[PDB]
């Protein structure tokens, strides 16, 4: 509440899962790859895409 | 003294070409940063031996 | 260098690091006399012959 408006740069508090590294709740670790050499410029936007 | 291409481009990718035959290897993932260092990660099998 | 070749240093081909050899063309390291047809220059400044 404090630390998202009031800050030229974004801070956050949070508690670590109980499960100390593995699985928090509904989601994903999603990668994207390059996987022919196309472009750090070209994968970079491709992340953007 | 490097930046994140010299870490990439002298170590980072001499090391993950040489990770040939490594017993129950799951994925592998490195950090190239602007401060020097380089940091790969090779997750393994649930359990393999350490 | 000449007849064996040289690992001198890497490249970066397409975003692969990749080694780089010289050594001399086919037709130059084939038969004995080619021995003479190679130089190494000097102190005092010349080429040398083999």
């Amino acid at each position: 509440r404090a630390f998202s408006q009031i800050k030229d740069a974004m801070v956050f508090a949070f508690n670590l899962p109980a499960i100390v590294e593995l699985g928090t709740a509904t989601g994903f670790d999603f990668e994207l790859i390059d996987q022919a050499g196309l472009g750090h410029e070209k994968l970079t936007q491709a992340r953007n895409q | 003294g490097a930046d994140a291409k010299t870490v990439q481009d002298t170590v980072t990718q001499v090391i993950e070409q040489n990770m040939n035959g490594i017993d129950n290897l799951m994925y592998m993932s490195s950090n190239s940063d602007s401060t020097g260092t380089v940091q790969i990660t090779l997750t393994f099998e649930s359990g393999t031996d350490a | 260098a000449a007849w064996g070749g040289s690992y001198v240093n890497d490249f970066i081909d397409r975003g692969r690091v990749k080694k780089v050899y010289v050594m001399s063309e086919a037709k130059y390291r084939m038969l004995p006399d080619d021995i003479g047809d190679w130089y190494v220059r000097a102190a005092d400044g010349q080429m040398v012959p083999f």
